[PDB]
């Protein structure tokens, strides 16, 4: 239902203007990936869902596809003269997505969806430690993105 | 800045006297400035000069002033480098036909005015070999573009 | 006094490039590009920069016939002196005209990117490089014996310990064809690009030329410095308006 409602019904996702990508990904090849997130985010949470009663897994299994949807969709989007703006832009339509919402003042990629919490909470990132590495480029800071 | 300088200067007279402008008059050279300039510059010249000659009006008064051993090998030619080679060791002058463009690697050698000099005798590395180098060397380049 | 005699002006525009170019070398893992027209004294500056600070420069000689292979031996000696514990830090000299073919660049942005090129060594030789480098770790006080630290210590110790320095000259749009052929060569390396000499030290390269030569009031010396800077102004001047 969920695959045939987000694909059909939204014109937005397909459009051209709406949604700007860096390379002209064919529809097929967003599905692959929709498919191989979605795989591994069942593995994970497979003895939750169980667990879980069939009202917050419809959700929650709602809300698993959004978030590989979305990162899906998400990576192709970038170029232009900003990216920032067409990631405003698909922020924007995907933020519609059906019967689960993402907090405002955020956007779509810093949330991920918590089985045990339900709130979407966002990305936490790990304070940087320093190194005694003399290379610059082997010292890694971590960032949201 | 009032450096001690004659009234009256012109490069013509400096580069060369007035007996050799008429000497060269008779070897199929224009008697009007530019020319004998041009054909002051080439006799002081501490480089080696490379000439522009549409309608072949320089090619003409080198052919004149050097009335003995003087050789014209153009770039196409496929024994240039073994005639070159052959020429620098015991040539009065040499002529280089074509050239308009893109000088070949194995002539940068040569065209540095800078020569190696082992013990006695002088020594310039051109191709694979080393070949000996003799004083009086003249060497020309004509290009029609 | 040491190594073969280099004269040059000493000016302040090229002493401000010799400082730059130091600063280059004293950053670890990172690579130095000089690009200037032909005569700027970048490939001497260099040379002079490099003996300022502690490191040893080892540039390659090209015959006029030359082959990959033989390009790949004299690189080979060079990583045998860097692959020893206690070595200094080797430079790696090249210029355009150093570069007589497109695939001798092949092999050096490969280097100069990260490591060392792929398969420039056999494997069995590889690992007796490793072993020397295993000493070292001891003393650092790196895992050992893992085999997969070690090895990844190594290639950060090669990356220390080599410096590769490129001069081009940006006349052609053979050197831009060299850099969307080549993505390592822009993008690795820090870019440093010469300008020509201003009227200062023009007059300063005059000065020192005319020096012991004799003169009648040695104020001439002094005019003449100035017009020798003032006649080379005026050509760029009149070759703008050609
Ligand atoms: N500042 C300077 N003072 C004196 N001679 C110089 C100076 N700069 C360059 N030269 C001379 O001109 C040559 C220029 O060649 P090089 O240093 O390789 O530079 P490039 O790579 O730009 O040709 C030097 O080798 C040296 O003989
Ligand atoms: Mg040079």
């Amino acid at each position: 239902r969920c695959f045939q409602s987000y694909f059909e019904q939204n014109i937005d996702v397909h459009d051209k203007n709406r949604v700007r990508h860096i390379c002209p990904m064919v529809d097929i090849a967003m599905i692959q990936t929709i498919c191989t997130i979605l795989d591994a985010l069942l593995i994970q949470h497979l003895p939750k869902l169980k667990q879980m009663k069939e009202e917050d897994e419809k959700q929650a299994l709602e809300a698993f596809f959004i978030f590989a949807g979305l990162w899906a969709i998400g990576g192709p989007v970038g170029g232009g003269q900003d990216d920032s703006k067409d990631m405003k832009e698909f922020n924007t339509v995907w933020k519609g997505a059906a019967k689960v919402k993402f907090p405002e003042q955020g956007l779509c990629y810093d949330y991920y969806y918590d089985i045990n919490e339900n709130k979407w909470n966002t990305w936490k990132v790990e304070d940087y430690l320093p190194n005694d590495q003399p290379l610059f480029s082997k010292i890694y800071v971590a960032t949201i993105h | 800045k009032g450096i001690p300088i004659t009234e009256g200067i012109e490069p013509l007279k400096i580069l060369t006297t007035e007996a050799i402008k008429s000497k060269w008059k008779n070897e199929g050279l224009p008697a009007d400035p530019m020319s004998l300039e041009n054909a002051a510059i080439i006799t002081a010249c501490a480089r080696w000069p490379l000439i522009i000659d549409p309608q072949l009006q320089g090619s003409t008064w080198i052919r004149g002033k050097q009335g003995e051993n003087l050789t014209t090998i153009s770039l196409s030619q496929p024994k240039w480098l073994g005639a070159l080679t052959s020429s620098i060791s015991s040539g009065r002058a040499v002529l280089i036909e074509g050239i308009q463009q893109e000088i070949d690697a194995t002539l940068d050698p040569l065209l540095q005015r800078a020569v190696k000099k082992n013990g006695n005798q002088l020594q310039l590395e051109i191709g694979g070999d080393p070949i000996d180098y003799d004083p009086n060397f003249k060497l020309f380049l004509m290009t029609k573009l | 006094e040491v190594k073969a005699q280099m004269n040059l002006v000493l000016f302040q525009q090229a002493m401000e490039h010799v400082s730059r170019i130091c600063r280059i070398l004293d950053m670890p893992g990172n690579n130095a590009l000089l690009v200037g027209v032909g005569g700027s004294g970048k490939q001497s500056l260099c040379r002079l920069s490099t003996f300022i600070n502690g490191f040893e420069i080892d540039q390659l000689v090209v015959t006029a016939s030359f082959t990959i292979n033989d390009l790949r031996n004299n690189l080979q000696e060079i990583y045998k002196k860097i692959a020893k514990p206690n070595s200094i830090a080797r430079v790696f000299m090249i210029t355009d005209s150093q570069i007589k073919e497109e695939q001798f660049l092949i092999p050096i942005n490969d280097m100069l990117n990260s490591g060392w090129i792929f398969d420039l060594f056999p494997k069995e030789d590889m690992d007796s490089l490793v072993s020397g480098v295993r000493n070292e770790a001891k003393g650092e006080g790196v895992d050992v014996n893992n085999l997969t630290a070690l090895t990844s210590y190594f290639l950060d110790k090669i990356r220390k310990n080599l410096k590769v320095v490129l001069c081009f000259s940006p006349v052609g749009d053979t050197m831009r064809i060299r850099s969307r052929k080549f993505p390592g060569i822009i993008n690795n390396t820090s870019i440093d690009w010469f300008h020509p000499w201003p009227h200062e030290a023009l007059i300063d390269v005059a000065f020192r030329f005319l020096e012991e030569i004799e003169f009648p009031t040695e104020e001439i010396r002094q005019s003449i410095s100035l017009n020798m800077a003032k006649v080379h102004s005026s050509i760029d001047t009149a070759n703008e308006k050609f």
